């Protein structure tokens, strides 16, 4: 009975407790896609701020990890922060220990190993959030690594989470500057969606050979802007 | 029967105990914090159980560091505990660095502590929404952080029992001023606002506790709003019921 | 941690729960399989991808875990990792800092069944999901093929198949598996068993296959040493399981 | 201190001097620097005041804690390899013991005599005769002359008084005599009259 | 807290029993035999194996050397064998290296019981689900032949087995065993009486697992052409 | 560490673990003890008898310490109590005495009825014995509470209720057996009701009855 | 220094698909000779070991690699080998490097599988293909084994070079002598012989 | 169901484990706290269990200046008195500073709220009330296991404790303005708890008095001590 | 299962009430303080003739001038025994002073609730016994709940019930040691299943002049005569 509790297994061979830390992923409500370009990242996170109380700069399911790879987190945001904080402490320290910056797959490695524990230790619930990492690898190129709540992850040519994730992947799989990856990212995000976006209704994130970045309301505002020419 | 342990999803994906910890703070008095043009305005109701409080020495709005006030709804002691660590975390920031913490840096440093008691069964969430602000190299910030460790900015923010009615006014306040309130308005709106909110607990008398930190007022430091300010802004808010 | 206590504790009929749970999970693997030729061991599995967009030339299902010792598996994927890390870890700290040289295959094999067996008895802990297939060689064994169990035990095979289809897969294996096989037949034994395991497309990029053979003083990365060999361990490439598949 | 040991063809005879000196007087002259290990194995003991004499009895606990724990009684062998280990693991702990020691037993299942020096740093050695410290520079000259593998025990008590008897004439110390304990297949018993 | 999730393992029953050490008992009972014959010139250990495609020449997973003197046949759970048998390795060359003298067969087993039953008594943890034949030699008793079972109870015998069908290969064992017999004797009457509890139709060498302690005393675990030897002049063939 | 609360009180004021150890101990074989004017004598009613352990343990020279329930807790338990006589040795100059061996097995077994993550030992112990340099026999009897008590006659395990009817209508405290034989008589009379007879007397003079006299003792009654 | 406290050399030579090793038999205390039956030459299965230095650094070394050796060929049905076990010394040896026996250990043997004769000194190895020393009188050993040495001796010439060698070195050193022993080691038999030597 | 553990929030956001360690403070013996500008004065109900017995010390002493009085489970009210007391000592011997009432009563609230969030131990059993004289003057300190540390005027916890309560709020005006005449507050606590008596009538026993001030240490009245009180 | 550390509805820890009702299980004991002293008196019940009963230690010393008795789980009662009596050495070592009765009753106490996840609380009840300058012939009742009383007169035990009330109709202060003597064998003869004498019940009693003491069978049965 306790099976569904803490993560042993089921007479079925199954984690419960990892299969629900999976539906909570979805609380949010958010969807969010990425692509990659033949030099740039792109990560397109909806921004759904229904409080007018909120300072909507402050919501935000995008992290800067380290200076090249950039994490957008499905699920809810007290775990999105906490594992936020294990990224960028991960990179850091690897940055310390082998004198140069993380890899984005390596880093995903890191996190999803971690998942893992969570998985296998009674002790330890798994965090409840899907994490993407992005960046353009100095070897590799542009990236896309997914990690879920039960340890699993691999890169992705492109990728979508959230409720309406099938959409937005059978989209891309239709389909298969960074400004041009962007507008890309956002018409088809709502093509997908079916929903037209204002500037407060997007958050953008771009992996660059230099840096990871995210875009501010008045550039998003700008490449909807060049979306309507 | 996934509601008994605090680690525990449920087959929805719910933290059922974190849910309950928000009863528990629905269930507290109202607190309230609204952000004006330079600074942070925090008010609380306090409410009177008995005429024998020695008045104005239960406080409720506590100080961390010099720059960041805290106010809370919901248990007390869980508050405190709270708030003890954020000044364990303002002090370990200013010895390792020499700058007070950033707002957003210390509000991070809080909703890792309440998320940290989210992860076992061996602890307790947190049965406080702890409404915390203050003024920084950056200005000012105001931050609402909730049970499951999960906390935004805002303009205005509010919990408590009368927390609807307190969004309401607060709302009203941000449609009517999006030139930033003042912080001296700001301290007469928030006695407004609570004396407006404690229709709710009408049943019981109730003291008013204002604090602010303003970057004009109070040189960025946090001081409680006493004596002639706090007065008017009491008549003002007495007046503005009727 | 207030979890000091077994997790995996015996049942009134003897069975250990928690570990039939995870055979259970083993069996509803993919299916991966092993064959022992006269002069190799070839180790190969399906790749399952979850999604079309997934680049599951990112996702490694046979892993080294000494230059002459490879690892597949069945089951739960994260297990398999960290299983795998702490595999390599051990082959080095335990044996290689010690005695100058890799491990033999059965030594590194009875070293990860004692960290399977660790999770089937410490207090806190869930059994790993896995069975591995380990393939190695070693001067004075040989070409070896284990399988390791989620309860710890390990079995030297001639050929087994492990996962969804190790049933048919076995039985193919009987019929076909003989004595004189060279490592080319064990290939092409391989192949047909995956083929016929396999659901979709069969493929280069559906398949993911690897040798203990010869030594490969190619991928030794440098010269000069005429004592260091090169590893056996070899992952084929996807050009190489589609030529092979041509003239099937 | 002094201690002497000699093996003969079907006992081991062990001598230890009986002074003991602390600064400006001789407080003791006639302490004995031996210990009963088992029934048929004696441990006797020279070297630092305080060391000695807590080692010999940690040891003795240790064999009478097997003995018991196995009814059964160590062979000198193993109970001098014990002794051996001990002394090694002390020589590198946080303060050593300075003890010296000569183990001689009887092999009931051998039914031979068995005589072993060990050293403060762990040096084991089966040996006919031995002696530890300066001891064996005035006395080792005449057990390498006159000892005989099948002396008798007579024979070798004889040789043992004129060992002491050239310690006692060029040493440039008093150790106030030596008291004379044998190890044979009938158990250990003391010479009074030596 | 992780009270809810306990199984209390370490705990008495009612009638004074210890349920998991006899549900592990009740594991072992459906193990592979495993039996040993102390024989006047030695010991006999033989186990029964429980494919076609297993590598049974490179399979060795039920006898076990512990030293130059001892070995274990093992019914139960393989991999805590394999840890009881690591620890008992240990041990055994730690007693080497203490006193210089090859360890009792006795104190060895002893040890390796007292390690069965702490996870009886205290930790949480589930028991060893592992039985143990000790065949060994010492010059104190000579051939000993001890049992242990996961409430690390040891008892020595003259022949015993442990693992499926302990009651009919005791009965055989009773009514066949002499005190006098030869270790070929011995040998003889292990493989007759693994033979009539077999579950299977036959007993043939691929099944089989053999060991002998020969007097200087000599291993020999025997090797599947050895076996087959044996079965082919026993008659079982 | 595992420190889960195994033996606590029931509501009736009953700890449930320590009946059930009891229990254990009253399944276990036998420890039959007639202490005399000068003898105590411990009894019990294809194994290979040889390296078979007797019941009766030397905890050291002059205590000896026979047991029933759980052999491998008794392992431990005597364990225990020989590394302390040892100790008590080395460290007080003096062989244990029989009450404070008893009293330090007996507060094991309690330590181990109150300390979290541990079960109680199913184990009762019949210690007997000479106190250093003295010769009145001392019989005591310790419980897997960890209550110990002096008997002039006690026995434990299967038949244990029915062996003390026995003793109590055929030992007398006025006059115990004057004799070694009437000791041993009495003991093998009781376990009549095979027999392992050990006779502790003073100065560490402890001895197991050969099968010969055994016998006789036997054809005697 | 430890190493002197006891003196004591051992020397190992390889020849035509033989090795030989050899040793004094002092064992001493400062200037006292205390036994003259302290072999400082040990065997792990077909691996010979000879260690010099602190006697009793020299017994503990001997323990442990008994100890490791009978584990080693428990755990992998074979018996270990001179370069593993020239390797598992060296570990040994750097798993105290702070807390160092004071020795010097020389490794003999003939690898089973290839036949090849082996011999090593030290932890960092010197696997060296003519002669290896060790001890008090390591340049008198060097001395007269860079003098008589030849490659591809016989077993009788090895055994004739490395006494010789052995004896000349030993005379020249205060420390060492009381005798000596020499094993000649062939893959199919290993003999031991004792010399005869001055005995001051 | 949420009853078991302090760990457990019940689904109405309730703490059932502090709720019963509530109850527990419910049980004991009434005491009543009162102070002036001037002076702190806590007055017990001492209980005894048989007549043959005695009657268990209600008031401690903390030091010159600070005092408490106890209502539920002894233990507990001696480990919190304990450790108000280290922390007393702390804040002399580290500042040579007498550590204030208001910070003592913080201290007490963060050291029982410690056991209401984390899993294994209980809440405390017991409630406090804390007298005090500080440079601002007299402090009355109601502390409750759920971690709530008060500031009142006057105050009363324990069986019937609501009579005493009701007859302090009716009173307050009063007392409040008694100022620089400890008897006649000591009078006025003693006219409180009398208000919350059932059975039994104030004896000799049964009294116990404690006052602190201005110039006025922490001193204890029992026995015949009290029988000008009576 | 429940916490041990868990409280009741009604404001009662469970395990401190399981144990109390465990000590009412408990051998009867009966103590009574005077003016000259304290009398201290225990039921025996041996379980067996062939037990001896002179190894029966119900009350032991604690220190020269405080002595206790015992009744439940008397194994607890040992341990308990043990800290009291190195709690009164160390206050001598440290102090250069014997102990106070009330400030031994508090170290004892102290270990009382310090149980959770030590397993259990005590199964046993003290009745200590002391005397010193500061407050004279005192007697306590110590309970595993962490609360002790100072009583003129006391019984614990099975027996506790209805010994309680005769010691309530009997005693006063006037009382002197051997009334308190006779009083507590009447007690005891009184509330014992058997037939009170020598062999199956012990006396001691406190004074200042012998400090603690336990009386013999002879001196126990002269007192039994006089009743």
């Amino acid at each position: 009975g306790y099976d569904r509790h803490i993560t042993i297994f089921s007479p079925e061979g199954r984690l419960y407790q990892v299969e629900y830390a999976f539906k909570a992923t979805n609380q949010t409500n958010i969807n969010s896609l990425a692509v990659r370009g033949k030099d740039c990242t792109v990560v397109i996170s909806q921004k759904k701020v229904p409080d007018k109380l909120l300072d909507p700069t402050t919501v935000s399911y995008i992290f800067c990890i380290s200076r090249t790879i950039g994490m957008v987190v499905n699920g809810p945001i007290p775990d999105a922060r906490n594992a936020a904080l294990r990224a960028k402490a991960e990179a850091a320290e690897f940055r310390y220990k082998y004198g140069y910056d993380m890899p984005c797959d390596v880093l995903a490695k890191r996190m999803a190993n971690l998942s893992q524990i969570y998985t296998q230790r009674a002790y330890m619930r798994p965090l409840g959030v899907i994490l993407t990492f992005v960046s353009v690898d100095e070897e590799l190129g542009p990236s896309i690594y997914k990690t879920d709540p039960a340890g699993y992850y691999v890169g992705y040519k492109a990728t979508a989470t959230g409720p309406k994730q099938q959409e937005i992947t059978t989209n891309l799989e239709n389909h298969f500057s960074w400004e041009k990856v962007v507008e890309f990212a956002i018409t088809h995000m709502i093509d997908a969606l079916g929903t037209e976006f204002s500037k407060n209704d997007l958050e953008v994130g771009v992996a660059t050979k230099d840096k990871f970045f995210t875009l501010s309301a008045e550039n998003i505002e700008e490449r909807l802007v060049a979306i309507a020419e | 029967g996934y509601d008994l342990s605090n680690s525990v999803f449920s087959p929805d994906g719910r933290n059922f105990q974190v849910e309950y910890a928000v009863k528990a703070v629905e269930n507290g008095t109202t607190s309230i914090g609204i952000k004006c043009n330079d600074g942070v305005v925090f008010a609380v109701e306090k409410l009177i159980t008995s005429k024998l409080l020695v008045p104005q020495k239960n406080v409720k709005i506590q100080v961390v560091d010099r720059h960041i006030g805290c106010v809370y709804s919901g248990l007390i002691p869980d508050g405190r505990h709270l708030v003890n660590r954020g000044r364990e975390e303002a002090a370990s920031f200013k010895k390792l660095y020499k700058t007070p913490i950033p707002i957003p840096a210390f509000a991070d440093r809080l909703g890792q502590y309440v998320q940290a008691h989210t992860l076992y069964n061996s602890v307790r969430p947190f049965g406080v929404s702890t409404i915390f602000g203050g003024v920084d190299k950056n200005g000012a910030h105001l931050y609402m952080l909730e049970p499951s460790g999960s906390y935004w900015g805002y303009k205005g923010a509010a919990t408590g029992k009368g927390r609807q009615s307190a969004k309401a006014e607060l709302e009203k306040l941000v449609d009517h001023h999006p030139e930033g309130l003042s912080a001296r308005e700001a301290v007469k709106q928030a006695a407004k606002i609570i004396y407006l909110a404690h229709e709710d607990n009408k049943e019981k008398d109730f003291e008013l506790e204002i604090s602010w930190c303003s970057l004009s007022e109070t040189n960025g430091l946090h001081k409680f709003v006493k004596g002639d300010l706090l007065q008017e802004a009491i008549d003002f808010a007495q007046k503005e019921i009727n | 941690d207030r979890y000091s206590f077994s997790l995996t504790t015996f049942s009134p009929s003897g069975k250990l729960g928690q570990i039939d749970y995870a055979l259970t999970a083993v069996k509803q693997g993919v299916t991966s399989l092993g064959i022992k030729a006269t002069n190799g061991v070839v180790i190969a599995t399906e790749k399952k991808s979850s999604s079309p967009l997934a680049m599951s030339e990112t996702l490694s299902k046979v892993s080294l875990l000494t230059p002459d010792i490879g690892a597949v598996y069945s089951g739960m994927g994260p297990d398999y990792r960290v299983l795998v890390d702490k595999s390599r870890k051990v082959a080095h700290t335990s044996y290689k800092r010690i005695y100058g040289e890799y491990p033999p295959t059965k030594l590194l094999v009875s070293e990860v069944a004692k960290i399977m067996q660790e999770a089937t008895q410490s207090g806190g802990v869930r059994p790993f999901g896995v069975s591995l297939l380990i393939a190695g060689h070693d001067e004075f064994n040989g070409f070896s093929l284990y399988q390791v169990d989620p309860s710890g035990s390990y079995f030297p095979w001639k050929a087994t198949a492990i996962g969804k289809g190790s049933v048919a897969a076995k039985t193919f294996l009987e019929k076909r598996w003989n004595d004189e096989l060279e490592l080319e037949d064990a290939i092409h034994i391989a192949l047909l068993t995956l083929k016929e395991s396999v659901e979709g497309e069969f493929n280069g990029d559906t398949i993911e296959l690897a040798i203990i053979g010869d030594e490969n003083p190619d991928l030794l990365g440098y010269t000069g040493i005429p004592t260091d060999k090169g590893p056996r361990f070899r992952k084929l490439t996807s050009q190489e399981i589609n030529d092979r598949l041509e003239a099937l | 201190d002094i201690i002497l040991g000699i093996r003969v063809q079907d006992s081991v005879i062990l001598a230890s001097s009986k002074a003991v000196t602390r600064g400006i007087s001789v407080l003791k002259d006639s302490d004995d620097k031996t210990r009963q290990l088992s029934p048929h194995t004696l441990m006797s003991f020279a070297g630092e005041a305080g060391d000695t004499v807590q080692f010999a009895e940690y040891i003795q606990a240790n064999i009478q804690l097997y003995s018991i724990r196995e009814d059964y009684e160590l062979s000198p062998q193993a109970v001098s390899s014990f002794v051996r280990q001990e002394l090694a693991k002390s020589i590198r702990s946080r303060r050593p013991y300075q003890v010296n020691v000569l183990i001689g037993g009887y092999d009931k299942k051998k039914n031979k005599p068995e005589l072993y020096q060990i050293d403060y740093l762990g040096t084991k050695v089966e040996l006919p005769y031995g002696a530890h410290g300066y001891s064996g520079f005035y006395t080792f000259f005449l057990l390498d002359h006159h000892y005989r593998p099948d002396m008798t025990t007579e024979e070798g008590l004889d040789l043992l008084k004129l060992c002491v008897q050239e310690l006692e004439k060029r040493m440039p110390m008093d150790f106030k005599g030596v008291i004379v304990k044998i190890v044979d297949k009938d158990g250990i018993r003391q010479v009074d009259d030596f | 807290g992780s009270r809810r999730y306990d199984s209390r393992t370490t705990i008495f029953s009612p009638e004074g029993r210890l349920y998991q050490v006899e549900y592990a008992l009740e594991s072992i009972s459906h193990a592979g035999t495993a039996i040993g014959i102390m024989a006047s010139d030695g010991i006999v250990l033989a186990a029964e194996r429980k494919s076609t495609l297993l590598e049974q020449d490179t399979s060795t997973e039920k006898l076990y050397k512990l030293n130059d003197k001892i070995a274990v046949a093992v019914a139960g759970l393989t991999a805590d064998a394999e840890i009881l048998i690591n620890t008992a390795r240990i041990h055994a060359q730690n007693y080497l290296k203490t006193y210089n003298e090859d360890i009792p067969v006795e104190i060895l087993v002893r040890r390796l019981s007292d390690i069965k039953q702490g996870y009886t008594q205290h930790g949480g943890l589930r028991p060893f689900g592992v039985s143990f034949i000790y065949a060994g030699y010492d010059d104190r008793y000579g051939y000993q032949l001890y049992t242990s079972n996961p409430s690390g109870n040891y008892t020595g015998w003259k022949a015993i087995s442990v693992g499926a069908n302990t009651s009919a290969a005791q009965t055989l064992l009773q009514m066949d065993y002499k005190d006098d017999m030869k270790v070929d004797d011995a040998i003889e009457l292990a493989l007759k009486t693994l033979s009539k509890t077999t579950d299977s139709s036959a007993l043939t060498y691929d099944r089989l697992e053999f060991a002998t302690i020969r007097k200087e005393v000599y291993q020999k675990i025997f090797k599947p052409q050895e076996i087959k030897d044996i079965l082919v002049k026993t008659g079982i063939t | 560490g595992y420190d889960r609360a195994l033996s606590i009180f029931s509501p009736d004021g009953h700890i449930f673990q320590v009946e059930y150890a009891l229990e254990a101990v009253k399944r276990g074989t036998c420890a039959v003890g007639v202490k005399g004017k000068n003898c105590v004598v411990l009894g019990c009613e294809l194994q290979d008898t040889r390296i078979t352990p007797s019941k009766v343990s030397k905890i050291d020279s002059h205590v000896v310490l026979s047991f029933s329930g759980l052999n491998a807790d008794s392992r431990i338990l005597i364990e225990k109590a020989r590394v302390e006589a040892q100790s008590h040795r080395l460290t007080l100059e003096d062989p244990v005495t029989v009450e404070y061996l008893t009293r330090y097995v007996a507060g094991v077994q309690q330590r181990y009825t109150q300390s979290g993550g541990v079960r109680p030992f199913g184990v009762s112990t019949l210690i007997a014995g000479f106190d250093p340099r003295d010769d009145e026999p001392k019989l005591y009897q310790t419980e897997p509470s960890g209550i110990y008590s002096s008997w002039s006659a006690q026995t434990i395990g299967r038949n244990s209720k029915t062996v003390r009817e026995f003793l109590e209508k055929n030992y007398d405290r006025k006059e115990p057996p004057a004799t070694v034989e009437e000791c041993v008589k009495l003991t093998v009379r009781s376990l009549l009701e095979n027999i392992e007879i050990t006779v502790v007397k003073p100065d560490s003079d402890i001895v197991a009855l050969s099968s010969e006299e055994i016998n006789q003792y036997v054809t005697q009654i | 220094d430890p190493s002197s406290i006891n003196g004591g050399i051992v020397v190992a030579m390889t020849g035509k698909d033989c090795v030989a090793i050899a040793c004094d038999l002092r064992l001493g205390s400062q200037s006292l000779g205390v036994s003259n039956k302290f072999e400082k030459i040990f065997h792990y299965g077909h691996v010979f070991l000879g260690i010099t230095g602190l006697a009793t650094d020299v017994t503990t070394l001997n323990e442990m690699f008994r100890y490791k050796t009978n584990l080693y060929k428990l755990k992998e049905e074979r018996a270990i080998e001179p370069e593993t076990f020239t390797q598992l010394v060296s570990s040994s040896l750097y798993e105290r490097r702070f807390g160092p026996y004071f020795v010097g250990p020389v490794v003999a043997g003939i690898n089973s599988k290839s036949g090849k004769p082996f011999i090593a000194g030290f932890g960092c190895i010197d696997e060296a293909k003519d002669f290896i020393v060790s001890g008090t009188a390591s340049d008198q050993l060097f001395g007269m084994c860079e003098s008589l040495y030849e490659p591809n001796l016989e077993p009788e010439d090895l055994f004739e070079t490395i006494s010789q060698a052995l004896l000349n070195a030993a005379d020249r050193d205060a420390l060492s002598g009381w005798g000596a022993v020499v094993y000649i080691i062939k893959k199919d038999e290993v003999v031991k012989r004792y010399l005869k030597m001055r005995q001051d | 169901n949420y009853d078991g553990d302090t760990v457990t929030f019940s689904p109405t956001g309730r703490l059932f484990q502090v709720e019963y360690a509530l109850e527990a403070i419910k049980q004991g013996s009434v005491t009543v706290g009162l102070r002036s500008n001037t002076h702190a004065v806590l007055v017990a109900l001492k209980r005894n269990a048989d007549e043959l017995s005695s009657y268990q010390k209600k008031i401690i002493k903390c030091d010159e200046h600070m005092g408490l009085s106890l209502a539920g489970l002894a233990p507990d009210a001696r480990v919190l008195s304990n450790y108000l007391r280290q922390q007393c000592n702390y804040s002399s011997l580290v500042f040579n500073r007498k550590l204030a009432v208001e910070r003592a009563g913080h201290l007490l609230c963060d050291k029982a709220q410690k056991n209401t969030q984390s899993y294994g131990g209980r809440p405390y059993g017991v409630g406090l009330l804390i007298i005090g004289y500080d440079k601002s003057g007299a402090h009355l300190l109601e502390f409750q296991p759920s971690g709530n540390v008060t500031e009142l005027y006057g105050t009363a916890i324990g069986a019937r404790s609501q009579g005493a309560k009701t007859y302090l709020e009716r009173t307050l005006d009063t007392f409040i303005k008694i100022d620089g005449n400890p008897d006649e507050l000591i009078k006025a606590g003693v006219e409180a708890i009398s208000q919350s008596l059932r059975d039994e009538s104030l004896t000799v026993d049964n009294l116990s008095i404690a006052i602190v001030g201005k110039d006025t240490p922490f001193t204890i009245y029992d026995g015949e001590a009290v029988a000008k009180y009576i | 299962d429940r916490g041990v550390s868990t409280f009741s509805p009604e404001g009662r820890l469970f395990q401190v009430e399981y144990s109390l009702e465990a000590i009412k299980l408990g051998s009867t004991a009966i103590g009574i303080a005077t003016k000259e002293g304290v009398v201290l008196g225990v039921e025996k019940r041996a379980t067996s003739p062939l037990l001896e009963s002179d190894s029966i230690e119900k009350i032991v010393e604690i220190d020269r001038h405080i002595g206790c008795a015992m009744s439940g789980l008397t194994a607890d009662a040992r341990s308990m025994i043990e800290h009291a009596r190195t709690a009164a050495v160390t206050h001598n070592l440290y102090y250069d002073e014997d102990i106070n009765v009330e400030s031994l009753t508090q170290s004892v106490c102290d270990l009382a609730l310090r149980f959770g996840e030590m397993s259990r609380p005590f199964g046993v009840a003290l009745l200590i016994a002391g005397h010193d300058a500061d407050d004279g012939y005192q007697l306590f009742h110590a309970e595993p709940s962490g609360t002790f009383y100072r009583y003129n007169a006391k019984a614990i035990g099975s027996g506790s019930e209805g010994a309680q009330a005769e010691l309530l109709n009997e005693w006063h202060s006037s009382l002197t040691l051997k009334e308190a003597e006779l009083l507590v064998l009447k007690i005891l003869k009184q509330v014992m299943e058997e037939k009170l004498d020598e062999n199956n019940a012990q006396l001691s009693c406190i004074t200042k002049q012998d400090g603690f003491k336990i009386y013999d069978n002879e001196k126990t049965a002269e007192l039994i005569k006089e009743l």
